[PDB]
């Protein structure tokens, strides 16, 4: 159970902005590695989302719950769909100006096969 | 000859059981369970053949019921509908069609009216070659109409409160006389065919 | 009637389909938890228990009239409410819960 | 090739379990997927709700950022070091199989960060922290049912499959297997009685001619 | 009469099983697979009977014992256990309830304590009723203040690891002789009830 | 204890407990799934080919010591704890392992 | 002395196979499945044994043939597949890794290519001591190779995408007739060998 207590942003860098100062994330103190990782929207290369996305599921461990723009977890959407698990939850909520979309959304795909 | 058997070593892999399946063309099952529903006999299409049956209604096609076409068409309702019961279970009712549930209904009509009987009535006593004939027409009659127009542009909700009155008759028929048309030819039915069409111009606008 | 009452036959039928479901339940329970279990199926476990306990076990010098036997059934079956009691004309349900 | 005497009585036990097994198994298969589906409905709108709340937060504190002239979230990123809005695991029984749930904790022990004091740039950020300390609270305690539906749409389908294979595999074999042995067995028993019956048929003609 | 019945053939299927059981009227198992384990001779409840037993327990009661309530939670225990042992096997642990957990846990110590013995244990030259009936009592004890505990509040293992230093001992129980109380009263036994009273205490609040 | 040793008897009878498990814990592994499974149960599947493969294993012309047999029926057994064993008194046990 | 034997029982338990079980020295099984989906003569490790391999392996080893190795890992490739199968079936390939993935695949090869002998051909019906040497060779060497490219860091899936072409070439070698190389001793197998090696470079990396 309890050996994370982080909640980790893949985010455009308004939301995540606001997400530290409401304090969620943290730029650690003996790794000295971000524990959020912002983005500028189109201006970075789809390639670097997805080091990012390892190591916050992976290469991380003290993430409980994964948060995820629609918008951004629909280009990597490869390694979004690969990872299943639930240590760390993985939640897509809305980008910045986007609505919902169920297709942008990897958990909602796989509940509706076989349910 | 109607013979019943039973297990003989309280198996039905007995000699007998299984030697007269093998002479007989018919087989009709029967149920603990219907008999307690009050449903006496317990035949279903699962666990029965007869391969007298093309003959027979050939015989019946020539005397006024258009019997052969309505028989075909009334196994198939029943066996299709076992398979979207299974559905049902697994998935639930978020993955069935309108056209599909239209299925489910006429299905447990066929059962209800043919399948259902204890004496309710001096019309479950005896019932005669017509009214039989009567009760499947109306069945097919609504089945085909109502599956054309949710391709059209309805629901089932909408067939089903719009139907209604119609709807209700066919069920009951099996407490009515049959002698309402003529004399053993049923008029509850007859008048039942104008009401369908009429309900489905309805139905489609 | 005489040696027998008129609301036996109904009686017969709730007990017997109520005892069936009790034997199921006992099964999920083991499973699910006692903290995870269904209304449904908690009734049905409580049912089991009392129906062996009280209705089937009597003592080896205790005589158990028809009578006596039809009142301790009605107790077990209080239960459910009037609800989940259906294989029972209203008007017993509506005498004897 | 299975034992031929006297096998009947294991086999028969052997369906016992089988037969259990598929009621009990059944029941929590079905208990399980009517949860589901109770989930199912929650999610797909806490989905929309989560999304509304964070454009609207988002947007107040980007039209904050730019009328101040700096980025505010430069001077955020150094400050942050901590968070205020952690979560607690516990794991709860939903049927037999264990979830995990979370229960949020705000800090109560952590002061604000200094991003405050820029003059009338200052006042814009501090209406904007207590905006989206509030917004953040709801994200978080929405999302402790994902984590537990990810699981429990994973151990369906691992409770599914074995309904099917109990069912369609196991006890067919069971039936086919106590047959094979029955044919023989019942063979053994009535060919004796045949045998002495025909060694005492030729005993009776000796005997009786004399 | 002391009678040994083994196969001629089957298990129990054999002539000599099926004519013994019917003329005996105690009956007392041996399973196979416990005894592979090295746990003989294996009693099992369901595999067991004494016919003689409600004139046995009468007797045992004028003797001093309360011996006839030991008996039913003794079937109880050893009952259940097989059920839920059905449940483990298929579905698997993930869940099994706090009272089930305690059933399990204390039919083992049955197992080992008294159904295992023979060379293992080294005190069974001649056992007492005393000394069973004091032995059996413990283990009884165990049980209901246990399965109270997990009711009124306390968790399953918080209620393991207090009970501790007792539950132990009732592990040991079966290599002990009498040599304290009586020339059949056992005092370590008799303590134990009061300590357990105590561990009680302890693990409720 | 004169040509063999007293721990003979005690060493033989917990081995064919934890085969016996091992077994039926293969039956259930294939079915079920891993389900099924439990700590002492793993082991014991792990037990069940190391006994086969090194215990039971050996050429045609080769011969085996009983004291040597005696050491090798130890080491097997050494992978579980020995709270878990119970068909060898405590003893018997200290002195050999 | 070759003798074929048949049951007339529907098991395998009737007195004339057995009679003939208990003193023939070789026994080549019948495996129902595999002839129904057509395998003449049909047979898995577990269902056959010849007592004769033994000292008929180091004569062959005399000959040329590297064949002691291949009958150890011709067994040892069959018996794997076998309860792995049990285990996909039931449970799922979910639990499995995918070097026993590799182990039901290439043993799906060798059932197909080397059972299969009713042929249309007298190549694919004769197969020379020389003609099954290489064949077998072949295909171990592709296991062992297979089981390591996963190992370092490869799939089932992608190192069956990459072999393709190679892996086809190895199934129809079977059809192509063997006086051709030195022998039977073809240089198509020897090429073989190297295309595998190379094969395992891309495989892993």
């Amino acid at each position: 159970a309890e050996k994370r207590t982080l909640i980790a942003v893949i985010a455009d860098e308004d939301t995540t902005t606001g997400l530290l100062l409401a304090g969620i994330g943290q730029i650690t103190p003996e790794t000295q590695e971000k524990n959020f990782f912002v983005y500028q929207e189109g201006k970075t290369t789809k390639e670097e989302i997805t080091d990012k996305f390892n190591h916050f599921t992976e290469e991380r461990d003290d993430i409980a719950i994964l948060l995820i723009n629609q918008h951004i977890a629909e280009n990597i959407r490869a390694r979004v769909d690969s990872f299943t698990n639930a240590f760390p939850a993985i939640l897509e909520i809305p980008s910045k100006d986007h609505p919902y979309d169920p297709e942008k959304d990897s958990v909602l795909k796989r509940v509706r096969k076989l349910f | 000859i109607v013979a019943a058997v039973s297990p003989a070593g309280g198996d039905f892999s007995d000699p007998v059981t299984t030697a007269t399946l093998g002479i007989t063309q018919v087989f009709w099952g029967l149920d603990k369970k219907l008999a307690q529903r009050k449903h006496f006999p317990s035949i279903n299409t699962s666990v029965s053949y007869s391969k007298y049956t093309n003959v027979l209604n050939k015989f019946y096609d020539s005397n006024y019921p258009e019997f052969p076409v309505l028989r075909d068409r009334m196994k198939e309702i029943l066996s299709n509908a076992e398979e979207l019961e299974q559905v049902v279970q697994l998935v639930g009712k978020s993955a069935l069609s309108d056209s599909d549930k239209i299925t489910l209904d006429v299905a447990t009509l066929i059962k209800e009216d043919f399948l259902q009987q204890n004496g309710y009535s001096t019309y479950d006593a005896f019932c005669p070659i017509w009214k039989t004939f009567d009760m499947m027409r109306a069945f097919i009659s609504y089945h085909d109409e109502a599956q054309k127009a949710v391709a059209n542009g309805a629901n089932w909700s909408k067939l089903a409160d719009s139907t209604g009155d119609v709807k209700h008759a066919v069920s009951s028929s099996k407490f009515f006389e049959p002698s309402r048309g003529e004399k053993e030819v049923h008029g509850e039915f007859e008048k039942l065919l104008s009401t369908m069409q009429e309900r489905f111009a309805e139905s489609t606008d | 009637e005489g040696m027998t009452r008129k609301d036996h036959g109904d009686v017969s039928n709730q007990l017997y389909a109520k005892y069936a479901i009790g034997k199921d339940a006992a099964a999920m329970k083991a499973v699910v938890g006692e903290e995870a279990l269904s209304i449904e199926d908690k009734l049905s476990l409580e049912f089991l228990e009392k129906f062996e306990k009280t209705f089937i076990t009597q003592g080896a010098y205790e005589d158990r009239t028809v009578f006596e036997s039809l009142d301790q059934a009605w107790s077990l079956l209080r239960i459910y409410p009037k609800e989940m009691l259906n294989r029972i004309s209203p008007k017993i349900l509506d005498e004897f819960y | 090739v299975f034992p031929t005497r006297m096998t009947l009585g294991l086999m028969k036990t052997k369906l016992k379990g089988a037969n259990q097994g598929y009621s009990l198994l059944k029941r929590k298969s079905e208990a399980l997927t009517k949860r589901f589906r109770d989930i199912t409905k929650r999610i797909d709108d806490a989905k929309q709700k989560m999304g509304r709340v964070m454009q609207t937060a988002a947007f107040s504190l980007a039209e904050v950022s730019y009328a101040t002239g700096e980025n505010i979230g430069y001077q955020v990123q150094e400050s942050v070091s901590t968070a205020r809005f952690k979560v607690r695991a516990r794991q709860e029984n939903v049927s037999g199989v264990y979830l995990s749930q979370f229960e949020s904790y705000i800090d109560p022990e952590i002061n604000d960060f200094r991003l405050t004091g820029l003059g009338r740039g200052g006042q814009q950020v501090q209406r904007a922290k207590e905006i989206y300390s509030r917004a953040v609270e709801t994200l978080v305690e929405l999302a402790s049912l994902q984590t537990a539906f990810i699981i429990l749409d994973e151990v369906i389908k691992v409770t599914n499959r074995r309904v099917n294979a109990i069912e369609h595999v196991i006890i067919p074999r069971t039936e086919n297997t106590i047959a094979y042995i029955n044919s023989e067995l019942d063979e053994l028993d009535r060919e004796e009685f045949y045998r002495l019956k025909k060694v005492q048929e030729k005993k009776q003609n000796e005997t009786a001619k004399l």
